[PDB]
């Protein structure tokens, strides 16, 4: 589940179940010794505060996999992140997905 | 010839419903319509509705509709093509529709409409 | 500008009703949606459910029963009860708001359509441990 | 050609040549079916369950997953195969959960060939010599009585051949006025026909994408059967333009009033029950029939003075159209996503 | 409408043998013959052989016998009578056998021949 990239390169971190319906992917991350922080709340929307390039995939495939695009990244992006998808087909996940965890150089 | 076996007479309580069948044979069932009528002493015949079995199309007099309901079964097997069975589930039984209830079908010739009704079933009182 | 203060023992007997209680900062209970998110150690979270009032009450099925959420307008604080700590509940847990939305793929009418939800902002935490 | 100073008495009613065309149409529909495969062998005992879907406890699902036991090429030789059915095809025998076809414990059942298609062509209808086909063309005929406008012809225009239990679809429309015609008005079991004049469009699609499984039955033998599903699990519909709705209705309300009193009162009512397939409209798109609720059409009122209507569907695979007495018929499913644009002529 | 789809490009080595499928669509495929052609740049085209389905009876060119092979399969099916699979296994590889390959159907007239090729496929460039 570790992931390491050059820092400013770019980066996929995948996570979940293949998609079956659309599916409204939420994205967080954990840097060590906080609480979480959401980035990602809808298939490819982000709130204030954090930048761009922090891109996801789109909620209309059908038969892939929620991914993670990290383009640019630095020491940090150095955090656990989270999948939370939401698919239309499958039932509520009231668990999270794996935590993988993005190092850097 | 044409045989309308229905069912014999029964007693219900005010409120109720009651279910009376409607056995025909001798003919193609899938064919004719079927009428249910109605007779209430010192009132008259009064028109209930009728019924097309091929699909159970129906239609219902317009001052009973809610209360009454119309189904069929067909026969379906190679051998009897013939008989063929009507009910009639009316609702809402009050005193008043205390009455001899009737299940008919038309004749059978070219200038025949619908509603010169040749075959008539033998009767049944429902008093409430 | 809201954070979240949670409050409980840390230290827990086991098959003992627990619970935990949470601040606010500024927003008052009655705004939004609350819930709970529980998190083991190195592991992934678990998202214990949600609260507000007027049916918005929904909880985890996996427990589903030795849980009980409840807010308090009149103090703005919100509560969570507990029955039963067992050895996996030890696990640090988080009061935290959430906003819904309506993921939307067909005819609205006919309910071709869910709510999904996400934490915005978080709590601090207490590290419930269960032992004796 | 045209002929003049003539008059001539009609009647639709006491009409021949709808009723051998009844018969041909059906007849032409039986040569369409004795090439075709029987499903003798799939009557069968059917380990059903729900579809994979996030499940609402209080609606209900429209697709089974049933797997069973079915022939291979060799005899020796049984397997276990899946697919999927509608609803409304599969009950209950009888703890554990089993279902069967419906048709299997009264008749037969027969695969359409899905080379054939069921779009409608133009069927023009001819005499022979020695007899001759007339033509009113009049603007105005009830259809009953003379015609003074009267032509000959050797052969019909183009007529295509649609099945509609009610809304009759893609039909000749009339010139300016909106007709309305029946038998005998006062009678009220005769049906009455509505011809409007300018037709009205509906949408009609079934969004879910649809992949097929073909099933050996035996040697040189086949079957198609629903496979997976990909992506959302929705449902089928149809839609209208509300406007257009509203202004043909106004047109023949308009056209109804010189029949039944010119301060009358008029509404309109679902239709009352029956068969399923006479509860609704009924129709075939694509090779694929609907059964598609009508509730909210027939729903307003009149006084003697953007949007759409949707409505929803449902979907059979076995019919017994025109009702026989053993024989069924098979419809097979078909690939992706499928929507018909046809534009509405006619209502009964 | 007429459907010839082949596959890509490929480079091989020297002495290989390659293999072209061509799958055409849209038509009876028992009934029309397939010819293989080939496009040496600098060179004009050069005809290579023909091949009828119906038996999969082949005739080749003279001055490449012994190193072209052609099969055929065709589609067993009451369902799908129209597409067919050509082959073409061209042996004995040199750097000059460089060069675009077609798999082309003649004219449907009454008039028409077998060389007035009418449907073409989109062409396989083949470099050793
Ligand atoms: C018969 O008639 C009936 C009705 O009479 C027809 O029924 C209709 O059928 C259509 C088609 O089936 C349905 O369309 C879907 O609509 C939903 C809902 O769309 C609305 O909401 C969107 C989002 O809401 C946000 O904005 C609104 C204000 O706009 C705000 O109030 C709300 O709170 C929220 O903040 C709006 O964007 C959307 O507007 C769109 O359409 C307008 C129409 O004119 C147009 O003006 C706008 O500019 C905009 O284009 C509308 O208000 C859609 O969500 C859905 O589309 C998504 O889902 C499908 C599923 O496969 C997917 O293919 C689409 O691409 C799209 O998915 C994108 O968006 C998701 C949003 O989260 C995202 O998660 C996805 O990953 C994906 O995002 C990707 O692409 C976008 C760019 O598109 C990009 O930004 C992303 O970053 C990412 O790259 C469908 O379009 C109707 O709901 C349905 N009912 C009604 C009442 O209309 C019926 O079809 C007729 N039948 C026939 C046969 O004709
Ligand atoms: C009222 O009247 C209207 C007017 O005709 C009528 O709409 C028409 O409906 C028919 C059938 O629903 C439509 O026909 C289908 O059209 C699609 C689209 O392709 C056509 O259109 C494009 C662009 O317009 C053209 O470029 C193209 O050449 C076509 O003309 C076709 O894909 C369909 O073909 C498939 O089905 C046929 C059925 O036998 C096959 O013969 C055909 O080969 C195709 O099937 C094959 O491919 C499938 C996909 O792989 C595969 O699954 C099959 O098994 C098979 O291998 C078909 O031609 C027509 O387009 C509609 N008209 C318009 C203008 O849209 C309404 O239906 C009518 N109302 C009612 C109730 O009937
Ligand atoms: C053709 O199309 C029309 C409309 O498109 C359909 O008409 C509607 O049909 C439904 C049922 O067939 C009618 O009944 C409604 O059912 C809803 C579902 O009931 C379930 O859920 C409730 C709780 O939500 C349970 O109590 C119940 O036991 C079921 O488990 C009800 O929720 C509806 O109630 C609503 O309206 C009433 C009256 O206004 C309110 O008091 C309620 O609070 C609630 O808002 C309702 O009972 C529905 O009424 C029909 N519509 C109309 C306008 O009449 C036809 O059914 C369709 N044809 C066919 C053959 O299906
Ligand atoms: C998968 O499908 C399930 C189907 O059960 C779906 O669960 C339901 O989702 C809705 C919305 O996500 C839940 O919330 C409801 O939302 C409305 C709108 O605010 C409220 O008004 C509702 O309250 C009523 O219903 C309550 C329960 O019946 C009552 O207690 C209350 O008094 C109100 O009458 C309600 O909060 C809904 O609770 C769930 N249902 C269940 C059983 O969980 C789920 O969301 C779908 N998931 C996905 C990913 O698609
Ligand atoms: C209709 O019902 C049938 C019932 O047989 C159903 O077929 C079965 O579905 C399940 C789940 O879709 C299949 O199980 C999968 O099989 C594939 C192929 O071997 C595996 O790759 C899958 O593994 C994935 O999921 C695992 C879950 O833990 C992961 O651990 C793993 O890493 C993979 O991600 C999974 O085991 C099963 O094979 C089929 N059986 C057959 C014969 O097809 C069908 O899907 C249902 N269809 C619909 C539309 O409802
Ligand atoms: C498809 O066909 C197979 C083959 O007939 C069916 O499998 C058989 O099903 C019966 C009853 O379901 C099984 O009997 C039971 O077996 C269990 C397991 O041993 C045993 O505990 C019970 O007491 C009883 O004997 C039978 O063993 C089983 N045979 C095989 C080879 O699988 C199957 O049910 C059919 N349907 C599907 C969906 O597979
Ligand atoms: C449908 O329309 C046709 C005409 O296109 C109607 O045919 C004719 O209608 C007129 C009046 O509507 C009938 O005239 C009546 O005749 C009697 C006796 O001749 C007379 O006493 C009345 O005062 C009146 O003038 C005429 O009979 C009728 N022709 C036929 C053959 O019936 C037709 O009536 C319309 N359909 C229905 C069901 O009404
Ligand atoms: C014509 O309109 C009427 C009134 O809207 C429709 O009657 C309604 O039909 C639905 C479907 O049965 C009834 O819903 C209920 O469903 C539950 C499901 O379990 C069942 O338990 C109830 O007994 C009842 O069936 C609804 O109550 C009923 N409304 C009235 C006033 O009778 C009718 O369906 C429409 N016609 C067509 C063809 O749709
Ligand atoms: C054949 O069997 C089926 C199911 O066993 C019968 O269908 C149901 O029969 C029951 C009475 O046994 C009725 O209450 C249901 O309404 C019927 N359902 C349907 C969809 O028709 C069917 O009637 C039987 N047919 C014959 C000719 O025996
Ligand atoms: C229905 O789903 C199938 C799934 O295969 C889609 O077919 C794929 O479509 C994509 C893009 O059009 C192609 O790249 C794939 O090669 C197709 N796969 C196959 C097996 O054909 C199909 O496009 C979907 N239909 C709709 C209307 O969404
Ligand atoms: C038929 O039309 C009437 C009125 O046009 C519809 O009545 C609606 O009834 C609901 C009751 O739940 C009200 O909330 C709506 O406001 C009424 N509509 C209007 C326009 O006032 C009725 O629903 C229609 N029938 C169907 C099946 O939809
Ligand atoms: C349904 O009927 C309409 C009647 O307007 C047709 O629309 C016209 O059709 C003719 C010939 O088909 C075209 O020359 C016109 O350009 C059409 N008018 C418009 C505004 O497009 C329509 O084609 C018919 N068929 C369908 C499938 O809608
Ligand atoms: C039916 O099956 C037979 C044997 O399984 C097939 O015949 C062979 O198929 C293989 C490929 O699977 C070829 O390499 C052989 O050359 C074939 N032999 C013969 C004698 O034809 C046959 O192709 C299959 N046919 C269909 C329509 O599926
Ligand atoms: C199966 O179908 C029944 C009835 O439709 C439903 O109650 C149940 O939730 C479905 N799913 C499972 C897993 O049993
Ligand atoms: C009914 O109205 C029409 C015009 O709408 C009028 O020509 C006709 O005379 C009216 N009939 C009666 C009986 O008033």
């Amino acid at each position: 589940t570790f992931v390491s990239v050059a820092p400013g390169q770019t980066a996929r971190i995948t996570c979940g179940e293949e998609s079956l319906g659309s599916r409204s992917v939420i994205w967080y991350q954990q840097r060590p010794g906080q609480a979480p922080s959401l980035i990602i709340y809808n298939n490819n929307d982000r709130p204030s505060g954090i930048p761009d390039r922090f891109s996801g995939s789109p909620g209309s495939t059908f038969g892939t996999t929620a991914t993670l695009t990290i383009t640019s990244v630095e020491a940090g992006d150095e955090a656990d992140y989270y999948c939370h998808i939401w698919d239309s087909r499958r039932p509520t996940n009231w668990v999270f997905g794996e935590g993988t965890t993005l190092i850097v150089l | 010839q044409v045989q309308l076996v229905q069912s014999g007479a029964v007693i219900k309580t005010p409120g109720s419903s009651v279910k009376i069948s409607c056995r025909a044979s001798g003919y193609n069932f899938r064919d004719y319509s079927i009428h249910w009528v109605r007779l209430i002493p010192d009132k008259g015949f009064e028109w209930i509705g009728w019924i097309k079995p091929l699909w159970g199309a129906v239609s219902y007099a317009r001052q009973l509709q809610g209360r009454v309901s119309m189904t069929r079964q067909l026969s379906q097997d190679p051998d009897d093509p013939d008989w063929g069975v009507a009910y009639m589930e009316f609702s809402g039984l009050t005193p008043a529709d205390t009455a001899e209830y009737f299940c008919v079908r038309r004749g059978s010739c070219d200038y025949c409409g619908d509603f010169p009704w040749q075959y008539w079933g033998q009767g049944t009182v429902v008093v409430v | 500008q809201v954070h979240l203060q949670e409050s409980g023992p840390g230290l827990v007997k086991p098959s003992e009703t627990l619970s935990l209680t949470c601040n606010v900062s500024g927003t008052l209970v009655r705004d939004n949606y609350w819930s709970w998110i529980r998190q083991p150690l190195g592991k992934q979270p678990e998202w214990i459910g949600y609260v507000h009032d007027s049916g918005d009450t929904n909880y985890n099925p996996s427990l589903k029963s030795r849980v009980h959420l409840s807010l308090d307008k009149s103090k703005n604080l919100v509560s969570l009860r507990l029955t039963g700590v067992t050895a996996a509940d030890s696990a640090i847990y988080y009061c935290a708001t959430t906003k819904h939305g309506r993921r939307i793929y067909g005819v609205v009418a006919f309910k071709e359509w869910f709510t999904y939800f996400y934490m915005d902002v978080w709590g601090k935490g207490t590290s419930v441990t269960v032992s004796s | 050609i045209h002929l003049e100073n003539v008059t001539e008495e009609f009647n639709m009613w006491k009409n021949n040549m709808v009723e051998q065309m009844h018969t041909d149409i059906i007849s032409l529909w039986d040569q369409s079916l004795k090439p075709c495969v029987k499903l003798t062998p799939l009557c069968v005992t059917l380990q059903c369950t729900n579809v994979t879907n996030n499940i609402t406890d209080d609606m209900r699902g429209e697709l089974k997953n049933c797997s069973f036991n079915m022939t291979t090429e060799l005899r020796d030789k049984k397997q276990k195969v899946y697919s999927l059915f509608y609803r409304l095809d599969v009950v209950q025998i009888n703890s554990n959960k089993e279902y069967r076809l419906i048709n299997c414990n009264t008749s037969a059942i027969t695969q359409a060939c899905p080379k054939v298609s069921f779009e409608p062509i133009p069927i023009h209808y001819c005499a022979p010599a020695g007899f001759a086909i007339l033509k009113c063309k009049d603007k105005k005929f009830n259809g009953t009585g003379p015609c003074p406008s009267v032509s000959t012809v050797q052969c019909t225009h183009g007529i295509k051949p649609v099945v509609s239990t009610q809304l009759l679809l893609n039909g000749s429309l009339a010139e300016e006025e909106v007709m309305i015609r029946s038998e005998n008005i006062t009678n009220n079991a005769k049906n009455i026909l509505v011809q409007f004049n300018t037709p009205v469009q509906i949408n009609c699609t079934r969004p879910n994408n649809n992949t097929r499984k073909s099933i050996r039955i035996g040697p040189g033998q086949a079957f198609y059967a629903t496979g997976d599903i990909i992506g959302d699990i929705r449902q089928a519909h149809c839609n209208v333009s509300k406007a257009t709705w509203n202004e043909t209705l106004g047109k023949v309300v308009k056209q109804l009033r010189k029949h039944f009193g010119n301060n009358t009162i008029i509404r309109f009512a679902n239709s009352s029950g029956g068969d399923l397939e006479v509860t609704t409209h009924s129709f075939n798109c694509g090779g694929e029939f609907f059964y598609c609720n009508t509730s909210g059409l027939f729903n307003s009122t009149w006084i003697s003075n953007n949007d759409s209507i949707t409505l929803p569907c449902r979907i059979k695979q076995i019919i017994n159209m025109w009702q026989r007495i053993g024989q069924a018929m098979y419809a097979p499913p078909i690939q992706g996503v499928i929507r018909c644009v046809s534009n509405i002529t006619g209502l009964i």
